[PDB]
């Protein structure tokens, strides 16, 4: 329902 | 991440997922262990019962929220998982990040006296007293007692939490023939571990379907509850992550 953190985290390098 | 993965390549898979476990495994399994005999004091527990449900679910949910910061770094350290499409990588963590949460649990449980390790020495269920949740919390002390019974070693954790993530009958996922092929393959390299060792009867004794996903879907509704009766809480307190994995 909301994961725009969980996609930044994803592409954090 | 390879159709018809050799013998060579399956037991590179064994090491390089025990690798990724081993940078990520949070706490340190000796640390762990030579603190069993560090338990809190009765004193200790009466003042985390009486501590405020917002307060004990405002530190649970930290705790866990970094406890999940390292689920989703080994994720990324695994063999085939960056390669999976955006959405799919969301899907498999949403649904897999406590999960891996709820086994990594047993390296931190004392089965002998029935406690967990939490803010620095070992205290059992009734610590959680002020959560208000204390059959679900029953249920995942039995859980992480069932698993104990494993004795898993630091390498079953890591190819069986790769398999717990790695779930390729996950609902929403887009390319699920990809997710197959790297499911079969972390098979092929945790039973051929497995048979080197003659641990194969573990097998027949890991967690029933839907096991971990029903603990998963309790703490949500748990989550929901708390969440309607400290709304202001969870809006202020709580890391986003959280939020995002479970509301
Ligand atoms: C059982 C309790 C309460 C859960 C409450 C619920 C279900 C409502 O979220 C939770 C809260 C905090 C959790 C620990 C956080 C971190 C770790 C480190 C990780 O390496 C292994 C698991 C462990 C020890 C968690 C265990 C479950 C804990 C105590």
């Amino acid at each position: 329902e909301k994961h725009k953190i969980l996609h930044r985290l994803l592409q954090d390098s | 991440e390879a159709p018809y993965a050799s013998l060579t390549e399956i037991e590179h898979l064994v090491q390089s997922v025990c690798k990724s476990y081993r940078e990520t495994c949070q706490l340190r399994l000796e640390d762990l262990l030579r603190q069993r005999s560090n338990i809190f004091s009765r004193e200790e527990v009466t003042g985390y019962q009486r501590k405020s449900m917002w307060e004990m679910w405002e530190r649970c949910a930290h705790h866990l929220t970094e406890a999940i910061q390292y689920v989703v770094e080994f994720a990324k350290r695994l063999s085939g998982f960056m390669e999976l499409c955006q959405n799919d990588q969301i899907v498999l963590l949403k649904a897999g990040a406590m999960e891996v949460v709820l086994v990594r649990m047993c390296r931190a449980y004392n089965a002998d006296n029935r406690t967990v390790f939490f803010e620095g020495k070992y205290g059992g269920m009734e610590l959680f007293r002020a959560l208000g949740c204390s059959e679900l919390i029953s249920s995942i002390f039995d859980f992480s007692h069932s698993l104990s019974a494993l004795h898993f070693s630091e390498d079953e954790i890591a190819l069986y939490t790769a398999l717990v993530l790695i779930n390729a009958h996950r609902p929403g996922l887009q390319e699920k023939r990809k997710v197959e092929q790297l499911q079969y393959n972390l098979e092929l390299a945790f039973h051929h571990h497995l048979c080197k060792t003659h641990r194969q009867s573990i097998l027949a004794k890991l967690p029933p379907k839907g096991k971990l996903r029903s603990l998963c879907s309790q703490h949500v509704e748990r989550l929901q509850i708390f969440q309607h009766l400290h709304p202001i809480v969870v809006q202020a307190a709580f890391p986003p992550l959280y939020k995002e994995l479970f509301s």
